[PDB]
RNA sequence: UUGUUGAUUUUGUGGGUGGUGGUGCA
């Protein structure tokens, strides 16, 4: 069965895009880019090292192609930095072109959902914690935080609860975004890892705990 | 004259090998006057050229320098005497590592009931010490008590009992520096001056933490510190500042012969 | 005066206002040396209005309180120098309280602070603490900087230093503690006294100017209280916790086995077994390093 | 020191 | 219970070169790479920003997708291993051009100015670093052979090959020699593009896998078995 | 205090507010 958030019993590998700098800017509105779109921002005064949409399209498609969400127990879960919450159906197929995702990302905030004939994308309301599934452990990404083995420790966490990863797809920042939602931090790699490659390896290693293969 | 025979009474004896049984004596004063315990670090810098000019050998020689450094030694004001000859002592090339390990124990412990000159002065000291016998970094750091991701659970069952059954093997009244077992033993002392009140001192101490990666640290730069600079240096700030207040309010200030600041202090 | 000079009313009024949080500062230590034995109560009562209204005005004015407290600890320490504990008063001692209860104590570096827990290390050294005057004074000191860790919980290596002399000094040597530098050897404490009675551990600040046994074992049991508090929130924490106190350990062994009557120096004794009992003394480990890319 | 997500210089 | 080494402080470890044949490594090829520069200036050929140029070359546009070399090349780049120095990168372009990718540098996450990156390399036939030390992106003569290790296994992405554990898979391999890995960044295709040089192919998940996908679940396994971490 | 005017401002101390906002609904 397709996982969906009114679904709680079952467990799933839930991953919070945390700080995700999608925003739609009209002269027609389009979503802004750090590239695309730099005197514009300029003018805003915003710096264009955090206006990058770009992360979140690499974090979304490596999530959205491991065997996991292929297996149905992947659910995706975006939270933009200006406070917008995405619900992502696993079903979905985003485009693998950087332009066709702005384009879509556009219609997303502006219809708040996608159907395409269920809403392949949905804007949900805050909080995070309302959809999550009920007997659930919250982890985020930290480099400072203790180096641990991700087939490990999914291993010794119990059956019945599900695992949250919150990971920054922020391009600078601290990491703090999701600490009031979540009981502990873990690091994954020994080294500093992008949001993408951490996000590969997590999945990886549930692949490994549950036999997802 | 103990101050003197070094360079006014030494050169000018045509045989001053007769002075061995006479610095020897003073070199193994032990008396119950306080004033008479500074007499062997005296004696020292007499009996040291003695040894060079002529190549004698004192008995057990290293084992009565271990016993000679004590609380005393950091607060006497010939400490920079006694810490130059240290120096060259501690660069000779035959030295065990046992021997140094033990003499880096003693200091450590004897830095944790040290005024911030004393700990300002030994932590560059041991850490010239340890990089120049590298063998003791296990001293700082053993290996086989690190608990890593990868080791597997049997090696963490081994780990956790070897954990349990660790004792300090260190003997602090044995006197024999190559038999204190020091080098089996380690610096928590020094972990401790990590958490010092005062911040430079605390960033001194957090230097073990990171990696030795200067050669050697200039004694001289360390050598000349007390109290008084450090009153002195704050007596002299450069920057002004608003503080930060107590948000937190007290009723009284001590309490009374609601909220006291200072209980057992009677007002 | 406040009220006769509010900023509005006139154009530097706020640079006068403070510098009477300086002025104010300096009558409140002053009140604290002169005579009070007479009417502590009514002193109380004027003391803490005073200090209270001395919050106020820091509140508005923390940089002139800042720049009067900096000229004392300077004051106290010049006449550190020619007078030694002669110079050191009733005052001086209030004067660090004020500091903690204005002054941010938990703090890595402060402008007051650092130089108040530097100067008062200072006084845990360097002062002989040869009389029962001298002792009360260095106990106060003890919980003043006690009070001024009571969060940051750093190490003070000096309280562990006069905690060793005081314990030593009322047993006078055993002949088994020679590494403790004592400066009086006619403070130990006679045998005959009971320590079963209910006797204060509060030290008055006006009997410390006109500064017997009693007294003395007043004394000795705050310092003992302060030992106990020590070891129950710093030392317990840092990684050389047996090293700290297995010198204490011995002098309150042989407390007991001078005084078996005498119960602080077993209780200690036990929350001492106790804690060293749970503490996992391993190997040091601080070289591991993080690869490099 | 580039590190994670940091991109290249922009001129 | 051991004394520390005499020096423990971590060095940076070697960036491997074509040149060295000894040092163990994992080599990655992503075959039958779609990149083409055209005169409009010189821009690499995409499947949506230009099509009717494409087809005025009579070219299928479907595989003319440079974006899976660049998401391929930012995972292999980003994974660990590669910071751990165990990790070179080899390009076979479909119009049979050969790249050098040296571990140390830093491809743009951005579409746009990873075009742009390429389109220099192929036309100055090299890429220079910014502190003009090091040729971080070369070309260099084919086959692909001869740049290899002298002893190393090589094998193949195939979805109909049997299923296999990765972790494994690395264990049981030798230790002086190395794994070479070719996948097949095209969009779609017949898994012959490197059929003469491999001796036998694996598959590494019952479903079908993206070429990133594939690439970094296969390093994630070579990290577990070497302990990279 | 104003571009000749007259208590509108000026000096110091405190001090809140997105608000000629837009847009969709009844």
């Amino acid at each position: 069965p397709v996982l969906t958030s009114k679904d709680k019993i079952t467990k799933r590998m839930i991953v919070v895009l945390a700080m995700a700098s999608l925003e739609t800017h009209k002269i027609k509105y389009v979503l802004l880019n750090c590239d695309d779109h730099q005197g514009l921002l300029k003018k805003m005064g915003r710096d264009i090292s955090e206006a990058r949409p770009d992360i979140t399209h690499q974090c979304l498609l490596t999530l959205l192609d491991s065997p996991i969400n292929k297996a149905g127990k992947l659910q995706v879960y975006i939270q933009t930095s200006r406070g917008i919450l995405i619900e992502v159906n696993p079903t979905v197929r985003i485009p693998r072109t950087f332009k066709r995702f702005s384009g879509l990302m556009v219609q997303l905030l502006h219809k708040l959902s996608i159907r395409s004939v269920e809403k392949l994308l949905k804007v949900i309301k805050n909080p995070i914690t309302d959809h999550l599934p009920t007997k659930c452990r919250k982890v985020t990404l930290s480099f400072d935080a203790p180096v641990i083995r991700v087939q490990d420790y999914i291993e010794k966490l119990d059956d019945d609860e599900s695992i949250c990863v919150f990971v920054g797809a922020m391009a600078r920042g601290k990491d703090n975004f999701a600490d009031e939602y979540v009981d502990e931090k873990v690091g994954l790699s020994n080294y500093p890892l992008s949001a993408s490659v951490a996000c590969s390896k997590f999945c990886h290693g549930a692949e490994d705990a549950w036999n997802i293969l | 004259i103990l101050l003197i025979l070094h360079k006014r009474i030494i050169p000018h004896f045509h045989t001053p090998t007769k002075l061995m049984d006479f610095l020897t004596d003073s070199y193994n004063l032990q008396s119950s006057n306080k004033n008479a315990g500074v007499v062997p670090i005296l004696a020292l810098n007499g009996l040291f050229e003695l040894m060079k000019r002529f190549n004698l050998e004192y008995p057990n020689f290293y084992m009565k320098l271990y016993q000679i450094i004590n609380p005393d030694l950091m607060h006497v004001k010939y400490r920079a005497r006694f810490f130059r000859l240290m120096d060259v002592f501690l660069s000779s090339t035959h030295l065990s590592a046992h021997l140094v390990a033990s003499f880096i124990k003693k200091l450590a412990r004897l830095t944790l009931e040290s005024p911030p000159s004393a700990i300002v002065t030994v932590i560059p000291f041991i850490y010239n010490l340890i990089r120049k016998h590298p063998n003791c970094m296990i001293m700082l750091h053993n290996p086989a008590f690190i608990s890593n991701p990868f080791q597997t659970p049997d090696q963490v069952a081994n780990l956790k009992t070897l954990k349990e059954n660790y004792v300090d093997p260190f003997d602090v009244h044995e006197s024999d520096p190559e038999l204190t077992h020091a080098l089996d033993s380690s610096l928590w002392e020094l972990a401790s001056l990590m958490e010092h009140y005062h911040p430079n001192v605390a960033t001194l101490a957090k230097i073990f933490a990171q990696p030795f990666k200067k050669l050697s640290y200039n004694m001289e730069d360390f050598l000349d510190w007390n109290y008084d600079s450090l009153l002195n240096a704050e007596s002299s700030r450069k920057l002004k500042t608003l503080p930060t207040l107590e948000f937190e309010a007290f009723t009284n200030v001590f309490d009374n012969e609601g909220n006291v600041y200072l209980p057992g202090v009677a007002w | 005066i406040i009220k006769a000079y509010q900023p509005k009313l006139a154009e530097g009024n706020k640079e006068k206002l403070g510098k009477f949080t300086a002025v104010l500062l300096r009558h409140i230590i002053f009140l604290s040396n002169q005579n009070y034995l007479k009417n502590v109560q009514s002193f109380k009562r004027t003391q803490n209005a005073l200090i209270s209204i001395l919050k106020s005005l820091s509140e508005k004015y923390n940089r002139e309180l800042s720049e009067e407290c900096r000229d004392y600890i300077n004051e106290m320490q010049a006449r550190y120098k020619k007078n030694h504990f002669d110079a050191l008063s009733n005052g001086d001692l209030v004067f660090f309280s004020i500091i903690g209860i204005l002054f941010s104590t938990s703090d890595q570096y402060h402008l007051v602070i650092t130089p108040a827990l530097i100067l008062m290390s200072q006084f845990l050294e360097q002062i002989k603490f040869n009389s029962l005057k001298r002792i009360a004074f260095g106990a106060v000191l003890v919980r003043i900087v006690s009070q001024y860790q009571r969060i940051s919980k750093r190490y003070i290596p000096e309280v562990v230093y006069f905690f060793q002399k005081i314990l030593l000094t009322f047993i006078v040597k055993p002949l088994d503690f020679e590494n403790i530098r004592l400066d009086s050897y006619e403070l130990g404490l006679p045998l005959d006294v009971d320590f079963t009675k209910k006797r204060s551990t509060i030290i008055p600040l006006h009997t410390l100017s006109t500064m017997p046994v009693d007294q003395c074992v007043s004394v000795l049991l705050n310092v003992m209280e302060s030992l106990d508090a020590t070891i129950s929130t710093v030392w317990k924490s840092l990684p050389a916790f047996n090293e700290i106190i297995l010198p204490i350990q011995q002098l309150l062994s042989a407390y007991t086995s001078k005084y078996s009557d005498f119960e602080k120096p077993r209780n200690i004794l036990n929350k001492v077994e106790k804690l060293t009992k749970f503490t996992e003394h391993i190997p040091l480990a601080l070289q591991n390093h993080k690869p490099v890319s | 020191r580039f590190k994670g997500d940091d991109d290249i210089p922009y001129k």
